């Protein structure tokens, strides 16, 4: 693992993509490493360090969500539009359909847990939607303010059930949702 | 259309392939030619990412080099193998292979199929290695005179040859401090333990390997000592702060005394463990992690120097130096992993840099070579000679065994096995001779590279090394005149000689058995 | 049988399973549950309280068997109530006789089943 | 016309076409065998390279885009898989005997018949490989199967030095007696793990009596050397015990806080002694081992290895003796550690290789066990000698398992290619054609053989034809039976005196495989290409 010396983490640094190039950390490691970092100017680095933790603080400011709520047909008007500005929803029309609806269910939890900052909103297709088709099982309208942002409706569209933990975060973003901390389009397979 | 295979796949086949995979290891063997010798010549290689190595050994040349032609690729791969396993004998070994193909493509050439030849080259191993072992002289370890002569030998052909009578020393000190003995048996000799550091700028001879560890790092507060007479070191792997931990937590308040009170804890905490270290009375502690700001007070209070993230390599020889141990949880600090024998504790300043010397410490088992040069390149051939040197003195004291050097074994063998099959009948005796004349390449290589004619001057050789126990006789290449080795005294370990032929055949073996080529296709 | 979001078996209860020493055998679809019932006479077992002996299939062997490196199988044979229901296993050196193979004995089961229709 | 938007290939042309494909593969394939043949040397499209002589490494790196061409192809790795020798033996035979069977349909003969005439002949030639062309290898003991090895081995890189290499060949199989059901015994060949290093000459190979994990010492300070081990096998992580995905701390007075921290090591902490209780002296794991557990390990005086693969994990727990643990939880509700569980070694020690440092197992108590490390010029040599020893261990295994020979050299393709023309007079009609053809397919392997030495191929074939009818049409000249092809003097030489010998396993099943392909291959009458 870490059984390498100065000329070899060089080495892997250089390979991996070109060099870490001291400005593109986050509160973790440019706090971690801590002393290679030159003398000379401490006032840029310092600068950088108040500015992220700017960032931070106004991040967690606005990462006040955490778990999907989920919603019956007498609110689903003010929690589709009246969601708030700059917000936007999943609301997952989902019923008892033991595959998709279940798989999507376990997985919106850990979706919402690691992403605290968008809203999550379940709801049942039979109260929610007046005598929904309920052919197509899953339903992921995401709406960006109260207008038409992406929509997900057939079990091909997703792939049926070979469905995995993460690949659901790119197909919400690719939308234009928040950024993604993983690569590939289709997650590999 | 209509295909079977690829529509990229290419094919080749026949003779034509095989003169070609020849011709290649020959234009590999054509390149580095010129740097065997103790008359060698320096050749400058540009990196891709804008570095310049300026070098003479060939493995350093060769992989530098990127060869589409994948015998070439399997050459490179042999100059790697020899430069790992042994350290020494890469320009040797390559030139060997490169004849030893380049004297086979006359048999194939001649309705020879090539299995009688590969026979007749194993055939020529065994007996070479047999004939090797047959003259070779013990070397008495005990004696230093005789190790400085062999490091000599093998250092008087690179470019720190200058300053050989110091370098050998330097060598020799490193492998004599890291010979240890492991649980009950084996003894070992690692080079992760001998460290060298390029410091820039400087007196070459002004290097030396320090009776202890050098690392380039600062004292964590301005007020802790920078002199420490006799440090008491204890080890640390993991951090002197207060961290979240694993499982998630969520700490939640209600009452107007618990926030205060978190707070409170944590330094309590640091506090805690802190006094868990001071306790035991240490003097210096050692962290491959970080030192909080209550953690360096309260070390501080009690008269500790603190140095902050080291890398583990750095902390494992450390440890081996002065006998300490690294231990993760300070409260299991015991008495027995305190390191006490360190004789010496200095921050000084290089340049505009602060290092951080452990040195004069008792009987140590790892050391750091403050090697100090001219420049990057510069200290990184030194560094590339000492680390051949120190191969060499690893090789001999694991094998007391030496052979004579200049071209004298190889010409001893070629001899030996040439008397050999002149005796025996078949069609495998023409390569058996190929082979011994094939031995001949780096005496003449010797003798063009140090600007004699080679023609008279080896055929007077070959007579003369025929009679009367004249096996030790070889070239001077300084003077380019035939010497008895004994008196111009160069002899190599017999492990370099025994592994540069036994590699340089089984390359011949590994090019001489294919015929047929089928590039471009995917992966699998 | 194979059941998602909620692992069939766990570390600990495989560990114990094979401490009592058993056979543990997981991943199967629901769709064979009910060709397994009929073929060795088990009935589903969805809690525990329910679990006895009364509803717990017999066979004379059950085997693991290997086909000469290729590929492993499992065989029940034995069943004490041997119901109806009979399977074939095929074998062929590329995959393409495999399939020709399957349909021909299908074709060879149609036709049988038209002269079971019908007897003339 | 039809409305199919794809291409259509009917009649004598698809024929055709299938026939040069396999033709194709056939001749790519055919440069490399015998023990003359040499090997190739394929380079990939990003650069690396493999020096390989074996056919089912060659057909697997190609890629084909030819139906007929992907059909060899599966055999000669279906060939691989079931037997693991012959692998160019049967694509040639199978390719060859359908180009004779193209050549009979040529002349308006239907493909049914040439079709039943193969499978008729096939039939034939097992029966008559079974009865009159086996020998037992049980009067000849310890030396068929050196002779095995051999002449499995000869053709690879590694051949006149199969006299070193077979010896220890042997030796490695015969670490792997085992016992399956109380009077047959079993090989299982791939427990011995072959290991790369690219050092020394091929002398130097290693045949380790017990196994060598290829993994180093969990931290620097433990002791590298053992004297008497102690293994306890592990497969689960030593890392601090984070509580679970459902489970979560919920802390309301900040005094009950740091106390839980400390449990959040002590837990592992605890289970270290309980395994360090027993006085266990080397620990083996799958899971990774976390700082604070290697200090314990380093105090304790035993060394302890992360991330063990588990399949060498699972060789390692067989043969010493010891149990592998997914947890330690007994029959009741406590962890506990037992000393019943763990394997004894007579050493441990973490020895140095060209480079690198790997850790040798010797002299496991319970079952005896091997390992062999491949010393070579350069990665594509030991890769090769690799192939070549998984080979000749596949051999060996065969011989063992299956007590019986067939003389080598092409001797078997001789004489039953002289037995089916002999043959085909029995039924006497029509398809009796197809019969002959088959007869002179099964010369293929010989032709090839003196065809790669450089030698006159036809008139060594002409002199087995007739040491063989020799043998065949007087019965006290039985004995002229063995006879095959040699290539130091390109003479016929009984093979069986000496000492070419190959598992009739490998001749059965290149048979039967290549019948069944050139079957499934010969049926086509059309090709239908769709547009992609
Ligand atoms: N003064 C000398 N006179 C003649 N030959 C020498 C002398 N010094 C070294 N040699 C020979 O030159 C060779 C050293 O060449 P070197 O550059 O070390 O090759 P490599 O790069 O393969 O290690 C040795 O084989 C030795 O026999
Ligand atoms: N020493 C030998 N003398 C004569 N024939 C041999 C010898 N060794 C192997 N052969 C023959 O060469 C043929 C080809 O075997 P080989 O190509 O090495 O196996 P594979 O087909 O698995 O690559 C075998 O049928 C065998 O009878
Ligand atoms: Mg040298
Ligand atoms: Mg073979």
């Amino acid at each position: 693992k870490e059984l390498e010396e100065e000329a070899e983490e060089e080495q892997r640094i250089l390979q991996q993509s070109v060099v870490k190039t001291y400005e593109d950390m986050t509160l973790e490691e440019l706090e971690d490493h801590e002393d290679e970092f030159n003398e000379e100017d401490e006032r840029a680095i310092e600068m950088y360090r108040r500015r992220r933790l700017a960032e931070w603080k106004a991040t967690k400011l606005k990462n006040k969500f955490g778990e999907v709520l989920e919603i019956s047909g007498k609110d689903y008007v003010q929690e589709v539009t009246k969601a708030g500005e700059g917000l936007w929803v999943i609301l997952h029309l989902y019923k008892q359909g033991i595959p998709l609806c279940a798989l999507i269910n376990q997985h919106l939890s850990g979706l919402a847990r690691k992403f605290p900052d968008v809203k999550f909103i379940k709801a049942i297709s039979t109260t929610c939607i007046p005598n929904y088709p309920d052919r197509n099982l899953p339903t992921i309208f995401v709406y960006l303010e109260g207008d038409i942002k992406a929509q997900f409706i057939g079990p091909l569209v997703f792939g049926g059930m070979n469905l995995t933990r993460d690949e659901l975060e790119w197909k919400l973003s690719e939308s234009g949702a928040i950024m993604t901390d993983l690569e590939e389009n289709p997650k590999k397979p | 259309p209509v295909l079977v295979l690829s529509q990229n796949t290419k094919r080749e086949s026949g003779r034509k392939v095989q003169s070609g995979n020849i011709n290649a290891a020959k234009t590999i063997a054509d390149i580095i030619r010129t740097c065997l010798g103790p008359k060698s010549m320096m050749k400058m290689l540009l990196d891709p990412m804008g570095g310049i190595v300026m070098t003479n050994d060939g493995n350093a040349i060769l992989r530098e080099i990127q060869v589409q032609h994948p015998a070439a690729k399997s050459m490179i791969e042999i100059s790697r193998t020899q430069d790992e396993e042994v350290g020494d004998g890469t320009t040797s070994v390559i030139i060997l292979a490169g004849e030893m193909l380049s004297v086979a493509e006359h048999f194939l050439e001649q309705q020879m199929h090539p299995t009688v030849v590969i026979s007749a080259y194993r055939k020529a191993l065994d007996d070479m290695i047999s004939t090797l072992k047959k003259i070779s002289i013990p070397v008495d370890i005990s004696d230093s005179d005789m190790m400085l002569n062999i490091i000599n030998s093998s250092i008087t052909t690179k470019a720190i040859s200058r300053w050989s009578s110091l370098a050998c020393n330097i060598a020799l000190d490193a492998v004599k401090m890291v010979q240890f003995e492991e649980n009950g048996r084996k003894e070992i000799d690692i080079k992760k333990y001998a460290r060298v550091e390029k410091i820039p700028g400087g007196i070459i001879e002004d290097s030396c390997v320090l009776r202890g560890v050098m690392i380039n790092k600062d004292v964590t507060h301005p007020r802790m000592r920078r002199y420490i007479k006799n440090p008491r070191i204890v080890l640390l792997d993991s951090s002197l702060e207060y961290k979240k931990g694993e499982s998630q937590t969520d700490i939640e308040i209600t009452r107007e005394e618990d926030f205060t009170r978190i707070l409170q804890m944590e330094e309590e905490y640091i506090q805690q463990l802190c006094e868990d270290i001071i306790q035991l009375k240490p003097d210096v502690v050692i962290t491959e992690k970080g030192i909080s700001d209550l953690a360096q007070h309260y070390l501080m209070r009690a008269n500790i120097t603190a140095i902050r993230r080291v890398r583990k390599t750095d902390n494992n020889r450390i440890a081996r130096a002065c006998g300490a141990r690294i231990v993760s949880r300070p409260e299991e600090l015991r008495e027995d992993d305190v390191g006490t024998g360190a004789g010496l504790l200095e921050i000084k300043k290089i340049g505009d840099e602060y290092f951080t010397f452990i040195t004069d410490c008792k009987d140590p088992k790892a050391c750091t070579i403050l090697l100090r040069g001219a420049s990057k390149e510069i200290l990184s051939e030194v560094e590339r000679n000492l680390q051949d040197a120190m191969q060499v003195c690893r090789n001999v004291l694991l094998d007391p065994q030496l052979v004579p050097g200049g071209g004298a074994s190889e010409m001893a063998v070629a001899h030996a096995l040439t008397e050999k099959s002149k005796a025996m009948t078949g069609v495998e005796q023409w390569p058996y001779r190929a082979v011994a004349q094939a031995l001949e390449v780096i005496p003449r290589t010797l003798i063009q590279n140090c600007g004699a004619s080679t023609i008279r001057l080896l055929t007077s050789l070959r007579a003369k090394h025929t009679q009367e126990n004249c096996e030790t006789w070889g070239v001077n290449g300084e003077t380019g005149t035939l010497v008895d080795m004994k008196e111009l005294g160069i002899w190599e370990p017999l492990a370099v000689k025994l592994q540069t032929y036994k590699t340089a055949v089984e390359t011949a073996v590994l090019l001489l058995r294919i015929d047929d080529i089928v590039s471009g296709h995917k992966k699998k | 049988q194979k059941s998602i979001l909620r692992d069939a078996l766990s570390d600990l209860a495989l560990h114990f399973l094979n401490k009592m020493k058993i056979m543990v055998i997981k991943d199967i679809e629901r769709e064979d549950i009910e060709f397994i019932c009929k073929t060795i006479g088990t009935k589903p077992v969805a809690h525990i309280d329910q679990f006895t002996a009364d509803m717990l299939g017999s066979a004379e062997l059950a085997e693991e068997v290997n086909l000469n490196g290729s590929g492993k199988l499992l065989k029940i044979t034995g069943c004490a109530s041997p119901g109806k229901t009979v399977t074939i296993v095929v074998r062929g050196s590329n995959k393409l006789v495999i399939e020709e193979a399957e349909r021909s004995i299908h074709d060879a089961l149609c036709v049988i089943r038209c002269l079971v229709k019908k007897r003339a | 016309p039809l409305s199919v938007f794809g291409d259509r290939s009917t009649g004598e042309t698809i024929r055709s076409q299938n026939v040069m494909a396999a033709a194709s593969i056939a001749n790519i394939v055919k440069s490399s065998l015998g023990p003359v043949g040499l090997d190739k040397m394929l380079v990939d499209d990003i650069g690396d390279v493999t020096i390989t002589n074996d056919g089912a490494t060659i057909l697997k790196l190609l890629e084909v885009e030819h139906p007929a061409a992907k059909v060899l192809c599966e055999l000669a790795d279906l060939q691989d898989k079931e037997v693991g020798d012959g692998t160019t033996s049967v694509v040639i035979i199978a390719a060859e005997l359908l180009k004779n069977a193209d050549e009979l349909v040529k002349q308006k003969i239907h493909p049914t018949s040439v079709i039943s005439g193969y499978r008729l002949a096939c039939k034939e030639a097992v029966r008559y490989i079974n009865e009159n062309l086996i020998v037992n290898t049980d009067e000849l003991g310890r030396d068929c199967l050196i002779n095995a090895a051999k002449t499995s081995m000869s053709s690879k890189i590694i051949g006149i030095n199969g006299d070193f290499f077979a010896n220890m060949v042997v030796d490695a199989v015969l670490a792997i007696k085992y016992t399956d059901i109380r009077g047959q015994p079993r090989y299982p060949v791939n427990s011995v793990n072959i290991l790369k290093a690219h050092g020394r000459s091929q002398m130097e190979s290693m045949l380790i009596s017990g196994y060598a994990l290829n993994c180093v010492v969990g931290s620097q300070g433990m002791p590298k050397r053992i004297v008497n081990a102690k293994i306890a096998c592990l497969d689960f992580s030593l890392q601090k015990t984070k509580m679970k995905l459902g489970v979560q701390v919920v802390i309301t007075d900040p005094e009950k806080l740091d106390q839980i921290r400390q449990r959040e090591s002590d837990i592992t902490k605890e289970r270290i002694q309980k395994i360090l209780a027993t006085g266990a002296n080397v620990i083996l794991t799958t899971g990774g081992i976390d700082d604070m557990c290697l200090k314990y390990f380093v105090e304790a005086g035993a060394m302890a290895v992360r991330r063990v693969l588990k399949r060498d994990l699972k060789r390692i727990a067989k043969a010493s003796g010891a149990t592998i643990l997914s947890t330690l939880a007994n029959l009741e509700g406590e962890e506990t550690f037992e000393a019943a569980m763990l394997g004894q070694a007579e050493e441990v020690v973490q020895e140095r290789i060209c480079d690198d440092e790997l850790i040798l197992i010797k002299n496991t108590k319970a079952r005896t066990s091997a390992s062999i490390i491949l010393r070579g010029a350069n990665d594509f040599m030991c890769d090769e000698m690799e192939r070549s020893l998984h080979d000749a261990l596949c051999v060996v295994k065969r011989v063992l398992e299956s007590k019986s020979v067939v003389p080598g050299g092409g001797a078997v393709e001789a004489a039953l290619s002289i037995y089916l023309e002999n043959y085909a007079t029995s039924m006497g009609s029509r398809e009796q054609l197809a019969i002959a053809e088959f007869a002179r397919s099964l010369l293929v392997i010989p032709n090839t053989l003196a065809v790669n030495a450089a030698q006159d191929s036809t008139d060594l074939v002409a002199k087995l034809r007739a040491f063989h009818n020799e043998a065949q049409v007087n019965p006290e000249r039985k004995n002229l039976k063995w006879i095959g092809l040699d290539l130091s003097n390109g003479k016929p030489r009984d093979n069986k005196q000496a000492g070419v010998f190959e598992p009739t396993i490998v001749k059965v099943k290149s048979l039967k495989f290549a019948t069944e392909a050139a079957i499934t291959i010969l049926r086509i009458d059309d090709l239908i290409k769709l547009h992609p």
